[PDB]
C-alpha cells in the first residue's frame, strides 16, 4: 500500500484514484492529521505564516523588477497623460507579423502588454523616479523574502520549537501589536514621507547618499521644542504648484486644508503626513492597556466577566467566553477573515471616491480595475469567514462553558433569526423586481411618462448635510449659518466644499431613481446571502430532521435517499450554495459602478439616468452597445490589440459552459460508463498488456461539486474582466 | 422646488417630449382614412394621451430635467408640501387590505383546525364557513389589537423544537 | 442538437438564398461562407448582428417580441 | 402507566413528536423499557403515526 | 469497512436484516424487546453503505445506523 | 384517444372561425403580394393596443405565420 496521502494511512492503502484526489484535498487540514498535538499544530501554523510572508514579498519584488527592467517609467514620469505604462515583454514563437506589429504598437520597440495596475502612479507618487531605484527596491525586498524563509526553518528546528505558553499568551502580543507594529509603523511611514517624498514633490531629489544633509523644514524642530506647533503649518503649496517641482511650492510640512491638489487632483502629501502621524501617536498610546508582567494593566477575564448586564437580560453576559476564544482557533480565524473583508470593502469605497494617487482618476482603466478587484477579494473573504465560523460550531464548540451566556441565547432564538431574515429578503426581492419590470413594460409600450421614479430623498438629505448644496436643503454644512460651519470655516471646509462642488471628480456624484433602485437590489443581495450563510452556520450542530448531524463533522455528501431524500444537507453544502449568491451580488454592484462611471467620463450622464431605470436600457445600451469593439478585436480582415481580449472572452465562456456539465450530471451514470470502458480496455487484444496502478472510478459527490464550482467561477470572472478592460481601454 | 425639481406643469422637457409624441402620432395617423376604425382608434388614443398629460400636470407632479415624474417618501415632507397623494395613502390602503386577507386566512385555519378532518377541510372548502368568515373579517384591526391586549394571539413555549433549542 | 441545426438552416437561407431581385440582393449578401467557419465570426457577424431588430423593437407592434426575449432569458 | 386511550405529552428531544402531545395506545404491564405506545395524527418524515417511549419521556397532558 | 451501530431500541423487527443486500446483519436472541431479538451486524467488511437498512428500521429515532469509512478491493464492491 | 381527437377538432374549428371573422383574408386574396395575413387582434385596453400592426389591406392586428392563407387559396 503505496505512501500516497502520507498523513492519512487509510487512504495510503486505498488502491483507487480517490487516494490521489483526497490526499491532495486534505493536505493542510492539520486538525485531521496523524498524531496531531497542540504544540505541533501551533508550530505548524507558525511555519505557515512564514511561508505566506515570503510569498507576498517575492510577489511585490517581482513586479518591482519586471517594471524596473522592461517598463517605460523614466519616460512616463515626464508626461503622466499620453504615456501608457508597459507591463512586460511579450514573447511567443506563434505570433505572426500582424500580431507582433499590433502588439508592438503601444509601448516601445517590441510587443508589450499595457499594465493597468496603478503601480506606476503609486511609485512615482511616493518619489520613485529612476530605474536604478526600482532595482534597489526589488533586490532589497528579495533579501527580506529569503530572511523570512530562513526564519521559517530556524523556528521549525527542535531547539526553537516554541513553547505553548509564549504561544497562547495574549496581552503581551496585543500590547506589542497595538503599540509597535501599528503606531511605530505609521510613524516611520510619515518619516519616509516627510524626509524623502515631499522634497521630491518640490522637484528636490534627496537620496540615501545625501539625505543626511537637508532640513525638511526651515527650522529644525525648534518650534516643536518650544511648543509652537503651528509654525510647521505655514506657507503651504500654492494652487499653482506644478507637481514634482519647486514652482508653486510651499514650506508647511503638516497641513490640513482638504480638497485635492488642483493639478494632480490628488490630495495633499502634507495632509497624508499629518494623518499617518496622528494615527501613529494614537496607536502607540493605545498599546498601553493590558497587564503584562508589571502588575499594572488589565485583566481580560475580569473585564469580560464584569461585562454582564443585570436583570439577567443576557443571563451570564460574557461568561465562559475568555477561554472558548483563547482556545478555539476556528473562532479567531473567522474573526480575522470577516475583519479584513470589511477592510477591503472600505478600501475600494474610499479609493474610487478620493483617489489619493498622483494623476489618479485619469486612467479610468486603472480606476475600474482596482475597484472591482478589491471588491471581489472582499466578497470571497467574507464568505470564507462565515464558513469557518460554522466549522467552529461543528467542532470546537462546548455547551457547558458557553452555557447560559449570549452564545447559548443565540441558538435559543435561531428560529426567529432565520425567519425574519427570510422575510426581509423575500419582500425586497418581490417589490424591487416588480418595480423594475413595471418600468420595463411602460418603456416597451412607449409610455415613459407612466413609469415610476422614486427619489433618493434620504441620500440627498445626507449629501446636503455634507455640504453639497445643489439640492437646496442647506443645513449644517451647506448652511453658512451653521455653528460648525462658522467654527471649522478656516481649516479644511474651503477645499472640502470646493472639491464637493466640482462635478468632475469622483467626489459625491449626484443621485437619482436609478441609484435608488440599484441600492435596493444591493441590499437584497446582501440580506439573502447572509441568510443562507448564517442558516448553514447555525444548523450545523443539530437539525430537527437530523438531530445528530454534529456526529458527522463538517462535510459529508448526503444521507441516503430515504426519509424522503437527503440531497446536500451539510453546512459545507450550505456554503457551497451561498457562493452563488455572493457572486451574484458582487457582479451587480460592479456592473452598476462601471456603467455610471462610463457615462460620467463620456458626458451623457442623462443617458445613464434615463436608460438606467429599465432593464432593456441597461442591456442594450450598456452591454450590446459596448460589445461592438471586442467582438471586432479580430475579424476575417485582420486583428488589433484587442484580439486577445476577444479570445479570452470566448475562452471564459467555454470554461463556464463546460463546468455546467460537472454541476448537473451526477456520479452513478459516469460510473456505469467507466465500467463498460474498463471492460473494453482489458478485453480488447494487445491492450491488456499494460496495467495501471490506481483503479478508475468516478468522482465522489463533493469532489465533483467542488470541481464544477471551480470551472463555473473561473469562466465567469474571466469573461467579465476581459469585457470590462476591452471596453474601457479601446474606448478611452 | 424641492431638492431641485419643478412642477411637471412647467418643465420644458415635458412639453418637448409631448410635441415629439404628437409629431409621431400625427405622422403615423396621416396614413389612414378619417372614418376608418383604425383612424377613430388613433384619435381616441391621442385623446387619452392628452387627458393623461392634463391629469399629471394638474396633480402638481415633480419632474426634473428628465421630464418624467418623480415621487417623494417622507411623511413630513409630503405633508408639508401637499404630496400625500402619492405614497402615504397608498401604503396605508395596502396595509389595511393585506391585514384583512391575512386575518381572514388565520381565522379560517383556526376554525377548521378544530374539526374531525383537518386534511379534508383543507383540501375542500366549506362555503358557508368561508362566507361567514369573509364578512366578519372586516373589523380585523380592532379584533387583532383586542387579542393582543388579552395576550392571546401569541403562543406560549410549546412548539416543536430542534434538539439544542 | 436541434438548436444548432435550426441555426444552420436560418443562416444559410438568410445569407445565400433570400433577398430581392434587381441581380439578386441577399439579405446578408452572402457573409455566411466566410463568417460561419469561426466561432467568433459566428457569434458577432450572425448572432450579435441579427439581434438588432429584436433588441430595438420598442414603441412598435414588435415590443412584445423583445419582452418575451427578456422573459425567456 | 396511565390507562389506555389517555393523552400524554412527548418530551424526548430526538423524537419527531418532541414537545407535542399524543394518545397512548396502551402500556405494557410488564418490565420492558419502553412500554408506552403513543398514536399520533401527523406522520413523521417516514410516514409513521405511532411511537414507543419509556415512562419518564412523557407527561400526561 | 463502513461503520455500523445498533441501539437498544432495536425492536428486532428484522427489517434491517430483511433489507441488507450484503448479509452484514443477522438477528440474535435478546430480552429488551418483546420480540426478544436484537439485530446484529457481525460482518461489516461487506457493507457498501447502500443504506437500505437505515431506510428500513422503524424506531422513531432510527435504531442501528451506518457510517462511511475507507475503502479496499473487498470493500467498495467494484468488479475490477 | 377519443378525447385527444375531440380536442384537436376543437382547436381546428377555432383556427377556422378566427380566420373567418377577424382576418384580412379576402383582402389578401385580392392582393397577396403586399397584404400580410393577420387574424389575431388585441383589445383597446391599458396599452396593449399598440400591437395592432398595420399589415395592409386597411387592416390592423398581428401577423400570423401559420400559412392558412396560402393553404386556403391552394384549396
Ligand atoms: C514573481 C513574479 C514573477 C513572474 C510572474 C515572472 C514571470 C516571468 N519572468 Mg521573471 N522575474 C521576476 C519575477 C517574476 N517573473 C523576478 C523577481 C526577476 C528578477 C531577477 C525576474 C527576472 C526575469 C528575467 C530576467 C526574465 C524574466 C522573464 C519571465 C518570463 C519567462 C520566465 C515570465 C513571464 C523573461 C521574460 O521577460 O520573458 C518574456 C526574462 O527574460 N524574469
Ligand atoms: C520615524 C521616523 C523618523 C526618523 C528615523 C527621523 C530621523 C530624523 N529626523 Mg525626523 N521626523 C519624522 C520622522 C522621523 N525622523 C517625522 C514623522 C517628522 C514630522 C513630524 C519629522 C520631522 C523632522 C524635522 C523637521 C527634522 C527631522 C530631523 C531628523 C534628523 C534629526 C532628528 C533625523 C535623521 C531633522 C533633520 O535634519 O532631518 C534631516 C529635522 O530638522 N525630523
Ligand atoms: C471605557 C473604558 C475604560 C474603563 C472603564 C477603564 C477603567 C479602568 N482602567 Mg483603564 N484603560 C482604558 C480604558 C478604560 N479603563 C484604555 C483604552 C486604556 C489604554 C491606554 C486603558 C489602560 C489602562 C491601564 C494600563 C490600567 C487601567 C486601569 C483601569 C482601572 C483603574 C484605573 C486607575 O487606577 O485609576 C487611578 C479602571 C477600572 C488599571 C488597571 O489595573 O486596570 C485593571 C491599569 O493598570 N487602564
Ligand atoms: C438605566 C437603566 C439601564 C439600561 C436601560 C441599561 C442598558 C444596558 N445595560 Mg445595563 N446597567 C445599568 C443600567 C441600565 N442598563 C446599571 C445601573 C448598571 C449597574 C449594575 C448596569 C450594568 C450593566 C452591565 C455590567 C452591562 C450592562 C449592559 C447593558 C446593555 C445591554 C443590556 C445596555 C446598553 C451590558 C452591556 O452591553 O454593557 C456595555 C453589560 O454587560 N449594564
Ligand atoms: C492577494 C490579493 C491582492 C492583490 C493581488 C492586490 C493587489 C494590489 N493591491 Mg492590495 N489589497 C488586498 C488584496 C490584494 N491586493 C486586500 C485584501 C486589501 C485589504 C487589506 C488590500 C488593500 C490595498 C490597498 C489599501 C492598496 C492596495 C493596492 C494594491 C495594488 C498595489 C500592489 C495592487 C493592484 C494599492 C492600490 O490600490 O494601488 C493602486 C493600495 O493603495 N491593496
Ligand atoms: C486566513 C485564511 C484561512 C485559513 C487559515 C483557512 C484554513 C482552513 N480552511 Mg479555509 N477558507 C478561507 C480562509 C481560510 N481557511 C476562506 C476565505 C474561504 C473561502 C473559500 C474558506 C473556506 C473554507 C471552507 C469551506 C473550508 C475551509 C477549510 C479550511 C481548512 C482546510 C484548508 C485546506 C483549514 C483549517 C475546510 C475545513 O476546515 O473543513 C473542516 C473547509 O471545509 N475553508
Ligand atoms: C426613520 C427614518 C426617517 C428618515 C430618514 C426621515 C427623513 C426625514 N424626515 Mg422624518 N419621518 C419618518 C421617518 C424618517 N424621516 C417617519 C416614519 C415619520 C412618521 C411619523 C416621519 C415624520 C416626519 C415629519 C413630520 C417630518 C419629518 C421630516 C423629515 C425630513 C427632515 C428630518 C430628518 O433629517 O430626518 C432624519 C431622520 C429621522 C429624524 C428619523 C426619525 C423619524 C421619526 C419617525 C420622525 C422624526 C421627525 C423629525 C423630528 C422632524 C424634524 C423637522 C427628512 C426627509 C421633516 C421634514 O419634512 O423636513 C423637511 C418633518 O417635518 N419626518
Ligand atoms: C393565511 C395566510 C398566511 C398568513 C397569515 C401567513 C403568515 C406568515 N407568513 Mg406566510 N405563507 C402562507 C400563508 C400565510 N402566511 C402560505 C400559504 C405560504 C405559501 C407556501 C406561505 C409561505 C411563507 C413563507 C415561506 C414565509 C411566510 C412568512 C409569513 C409570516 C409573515 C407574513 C408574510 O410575509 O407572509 C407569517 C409567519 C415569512 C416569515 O416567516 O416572516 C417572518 C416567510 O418567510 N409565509
Ligand atoms: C383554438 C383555440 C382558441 C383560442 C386560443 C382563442 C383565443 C381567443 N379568442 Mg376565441 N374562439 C375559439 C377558439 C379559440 N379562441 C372558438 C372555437 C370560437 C368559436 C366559438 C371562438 C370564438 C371567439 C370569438 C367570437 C372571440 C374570440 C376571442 C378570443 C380572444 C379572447 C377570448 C382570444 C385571442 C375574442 C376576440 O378575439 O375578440 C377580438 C372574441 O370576440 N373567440
Ligand atoms: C464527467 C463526469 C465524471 C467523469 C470524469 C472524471 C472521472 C474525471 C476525468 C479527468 C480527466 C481524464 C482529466 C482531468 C483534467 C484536469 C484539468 C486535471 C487537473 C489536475 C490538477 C492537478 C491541475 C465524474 O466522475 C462525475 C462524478 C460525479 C458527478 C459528475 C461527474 C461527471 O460529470
Ligand atoms: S448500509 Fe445498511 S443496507 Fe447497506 S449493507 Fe450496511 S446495513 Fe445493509
Ligand atoms: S434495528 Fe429496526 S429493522 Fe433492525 S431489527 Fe431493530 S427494529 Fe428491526
Amino acid at each position: 500500500t503505496k505512501l500516497f496521502p502520507k498523513f492519512s494511512q487509510g487512504l495510503a492503502q486505498d488502491p483507487t484514484t480517490r487516494r490521489i484526489w483526497y490526499g491532495l484535498a486534505m493536505a493542510h487540514d492539520f486538525e485531521s492529521h496523524d498524531g496531531m498535538t497542540e504544540e505541533n499544530l501551533y508550530q505548524k501554523i507558525f511555519a505557515s505564516h512564514f511561508g505566506q510572508l515570503s510569498i507576498i514579498f517575492l510577489w511585490t519584488s517581482g513586479n518591482l523588477f519586471h517594471v524596473a527592467w522592461q517598463g517605460n517609467f523614466e519616460q512616463w514620469v515626464t508626461d503622466p497623460v499620453h504615456i501608457r505604462p508597459i507591463a512586460h515583454a511579450i514573447w511567443d514563437p506563434h505570433f505572426g507579423q500582424p500580431a507582433v506589429e499590433a502588439f508592438t504598437r503601444g509601448g516601445a520597440s517590441g510587443p508589450v502588454n499595457i499594465s493597468t495596475s496603478g503601480v506606476y502612479q503609486w511609485w512615482y507618487t511616493i518619489g520613485m523616479r529612476t530605474n536604478q531605484d526600482l532595482y534597489v527596491g526589488s533586490v532589497f525586498l528579495a533579501l527580506v523574502s529569503a530572511i523570512f524563509l530562513f526564519a521559517g526553518w530556524l523556528h521549525l528546528q527542535p531547539n526553537f520549537q516554541p513553547s505553548l505558553s509564549w504561544f497562547k499568551d495574549a496581552e503581551s502580543r496585543l500590547n506589542h501589536h497595538l503599540s509597535g507594529l501599528f503606531g511605530v509603523s505609521s510613524l516611520a511611514w510619515t518619516g519616509h514621507l516627510v524626509h524623502v517624498a515631499i522634497p521630491e514633490s518640490r522637484g528636490q531629489h534627496v537620496g540615501w547618499d545625501n539625505f543626511l544633509s537637508v532640513l525638511p523644514h526651515p527650522q529644525g524642530l525648534t518650534p516643536f521644542f518650544t511648543g509652537n506647533w503651528a509654525a510647521y503649518a505655514q506657507s503651504p503649496d500654492t494652487a499653482s504648484h506644478v507637481f514634482g517641482t519647486a514652482q508653486g511650492s510651499g514650506q508647511a510640512i503638516l497641513t490640513f486644508l482638504g480638497g485635492f491638489h488642483p493639478q494632480t487632483q490628488s490630495l495633499w502629501l502634507t495632509d497624508m503626513a499629518h494623518h499617518h502621524l496622528a494615527i501613529a501617536v494614537i496607536f502607540i498610546v493605545a498599546g498601553h492597556m493590558y497587564r503584562t508582567n508589571f502588575g499594572i494593566g488589565h485583566r481580560m477575564q475580569a473585564i469580560l466577566e464584569a461585562h454582564t448586564p443585570p436583570s439577567g437580560s443576557l443571563g451570564a453576559g460574557h461568561k465562559g467566553l475568555f477561554d472558548t476564544v483563547n482556545n478555539s482557533l476556528h473562532f479567531q480565524l473567522g474573526l480575522a477573515l470577516a475583519s479584513v473583508g470589511t477592510i477591503t470593502s472600505l478600501v475600494a469605497q474610499h479609493m474610487y471616491s478620493l483617489p489619493p494617487y498622483a494623476f489618479q482618476a485619469i486612467d479610468f482603466t486603472t480606476q475600474a480595475a482596482l475597484y472591482t478587484h478589491h471588491q471581489y477579494i472582499a466578497g470571497f473573504i467574507m464568505c470564507g469567514a462565515f464558513a469557518h465560523g460554522a466549522i467552529f460550531f461543528i467542532r470546537d464548540y462546548d455547551p457547558e462553558q458557553n452555557k447560559g451566556n449570549v452564545l447559548a441565547r443565540m441558538l435559543d432564538h435561531k428560529e426567529a433569526l432565520i425567519s425574519h431574515l427570510s422575510w426581509v429578503s423575500l419582500f425586497l426581492g418581490f417589490h424591487t423586481l416588480g418595480l423594475y419590470v413595471h418600468n420595463d413594460v411602460m418603456q416597451a409600450f412607449g409610455t415613459p411618462e407612466k413609469q415610476i421614479l422614486i427619489e433618493p430623498v434620504f441620500a440627498q438629505w445626507i449629501q446636503a448635510a455634507h455640504g453639497k448644496a445643489l439640492y437646496g436643503f442647506d443645513f449644517l454644512l451647506s448652511s453658512k449659518t451653521s455653528a460648525a460651519f462658522a467654527n471649522g470655516q478656516s481649516l479644511w471646509l474651503p477645499g472640502w466644499l470646493d472639491a464637493i462642488n466640482n462635478n468632475q471628480n469622483s467626489l459625491f456624484l449626484t443621485i437619482g431613481p436609478g441609484d435608488f433602485l440599484v441600492h435596493h437590489a444591493i441590499a437584497l443581495g446582501l440580506h439573502t446571502t447572509t441568510l443562507i450563510l448564517v442558516k448553514g452556520a447555525l444548523d450545523a450542530r443539530g437539525s430537527k430532521l437530523m438531530p445528530d448531524k454534529k456526529d458527522f463533522g463538517y462535510s459529508f455528501p448526503c444521507d441516503g435517499p430515504g426519509r424522503g431524500g437527503t440531497c446536500d444537507i451539510s453546512a459545507y453544502d450550505a456554503f457551497y450554495l451561498a457562493v452563488f449568491w455572493m457572486l451574484n451580488t458582487i457582479g451587480w454592484v460592479t456592473f452598476y459602478w462601471h456603467w455610471k462611471h462610463l457615462t460620467l467620463w463620456q458626458g451623457n450622464v442623462a443617458q445613464f439616468d434615463e436608460s438606467s431605470t429599465y432593464l432593456m436600457g441597461w442591456l442594450r445600451d450598456y452591454l450590446w452597445l459596448n460589445s461592438s469593439q471586442l467582438i471586432n478585436g479580430y475579424n476575417p480582415f485582420g486583428m488589433n490589440s484587442l484580439s486577445v481580449w476577444a479570445w479570452t472572452f470566448l475562452f471564459g465562456h467555454l470554461i463556464y459552459a463546460t463546468g455546467f456539465m460537472f454541476l448537473i450530471s451526477w456520479r452513478g451514470y459516469w460510473q456505469e460508463l467507466i465500467e463498460t470502458l474498463v471492460w473494453a480496455h482489458e478485453k480488447t487484444p494487445l491492450a491488456n498488456l499494460v496495467y495501471w496502478k490506481d483503479k478508475p472510478v468516478a468522482l465522489s459527490i463533493v469532489q465533483a461539486r467542488l470541481v464544477g464550482l471551480a470551472h463555473f467561477s473561473v469562466g465567469y470572472i474571466f469573461t467579465y474582466a476581459a469585457f470590462l478592460i476591452a471596453s474601457t481601454s479601446g474606448r478611452f | 422646488d424641492i431638492a431641485g425639481l419643478t412642477p411637471c406643469s412647467e418643465s420644458k422637457a415635458y412639453a418637448k417630449l409631448e410635441k415629439k409624441e404628437l409629431k409621431t402620432l400625427e405622422k403615423r395617423l396621416k396614413q389612414y382614412e378619417a372614418d376608418s376604425a383604425p383612424a377613430v382608434a388613433l384619435k381616441a388614443t391621442m385623446e387619452r394621451t392628452k387627458a393623461r398629460f392634463a391629469n399629471y400636470a394638474k396633480a402638481g407632479l415633480l419632474c426634473g430635467n428628465d421630464g418624467l415624474p418623480h415621487l417623494i417618501a417622507d411623511p413630513g415632507l409630503a405633508l408639508k408640501y401637499g404630496h400625500a397623494g402619492e405614497v402615504f395613502i397608498p401604503t396605508f390602503g395596502f396595509l389595511y387590505v393585506a391585514g384583512y386577507i391575512g386575518y381572514v386566512g388565520r381565522q379560517y385555519l383556526i376554525a377548521v383546525k378544530g374539526e374531525a378532518k383537518p386534511t379534508d377541510k383543507e383540501i375542500i372548502i366549506d362555503v358557508p364557513l368561508a362566507t361567514k368568515l369573509a364578512w366578519q373579517g372586516a373589523g380585523w384591526p380592532l379584533a387583532a389589537v383586542q387579542e393582543l391586549q388579552r395576550g392571546t394571539l401569541l403562543e406560549k413555549e410549546e412548539n416543536i423544537t430542534v434538539s439544542p433549542r | 442538437s436541434l438548436s444548432i441545426v435550426i441555426f444552420h438552416f436560418s443562416w444559410k437561407m438568410q445569407s445565400d438564398v433570400w433577398g430581392t431581385v434587381t441581380g439578386v440582393s441577399h439579405i446578408t449578401g452572402g457573409n455566411f461562407a466566410q463568417s460561419a467557419n469561426t466561432i467568433n465570426g459566428w457569434l458577432r457577424d450572425f448572432l450579435w448582428a441579427q439581434s438588432s431588430q429584436v433588441i430595438q423593437s420598442y414603441g412598435s407592434a414588435l415590443s412584445a417580441y423583445g419582452l418575451i426575449f427578456l422573459g425567456a432569458h | 402507566g396511565p390507562k389506555r386511550g389517555s393523552l400524554v405529552k412527548i418530551l424526548r428531544p430526538e423524537s419527531y413528536w418532541f414537545n407535542q402531545v399524543g394518545k397512548v395506545v396502551s402500556v405494557d404491564q410488564s418490565g420492558v423499557r419502553y412500554p408506552v405506545v403513543v398514536r399520533f395524527e401527523n406522520q413523521n418524515y417516514a410516514g409513521v403515526t405511532t411511537n414507543n417511549y419509556a415512562l419518564d419521556e412523557v407527561v400526561a397532558a | 469497512a463502513h461503520i455500523v451501530k445498533i441501539y437498544d431500541t432495536c425492536i428486532g423487527c428484522t427489517q434491517c436484516v430483511r433489507a441488507c443486500p450484503l448479509d452484514v446483519l443477522e438477528m440474535v436472541p435478546w430480552d429488551g424487546c418483546k420480540a426478544s431479538q436484537m439485530a446484529s451486524a457481525p460482518r461489516t467488511e461487506d457493507c457498501v453503505g447502500c443504506k437500505r437498512c437505515e431506510t428500513a428500521c422503524p424506531t422513531d429515532f432510527l435504531s442501528v445506523r451506518v457510517y462511511l469509512g475507507s475503502e479496499s478491493t473487498r470493500s467498495m464492491g467494484l468488479s475490477y | 384517444h377519443f378525447g385527444q381527437l375531440g380536442i384537436i377538432f376543437i382547436w381546428l374549428s377555432g383556427m377556422y372561425f378566427h380566420g373567418a371573422r377577424f382576418s384580412n383574408y379576402e383582402a389578401w386574396l385580392s392582393d397577396p403580394t403586399h397584404i400580410k395575413p393577420s387574424a389575431q387582434v388585441v383589445w383597446p385596453i391599458v396599452g396593449q393596443e399598440i400591437l395592432n400592426g398595420d399589415v395592409g389591406g386597411g387592416f390592423q392586428g398581428i401577423q400570423i405565420t401559420s400559412g392558412f392563407f396560402q393553404l386556403w387559396r391552394a384549396s
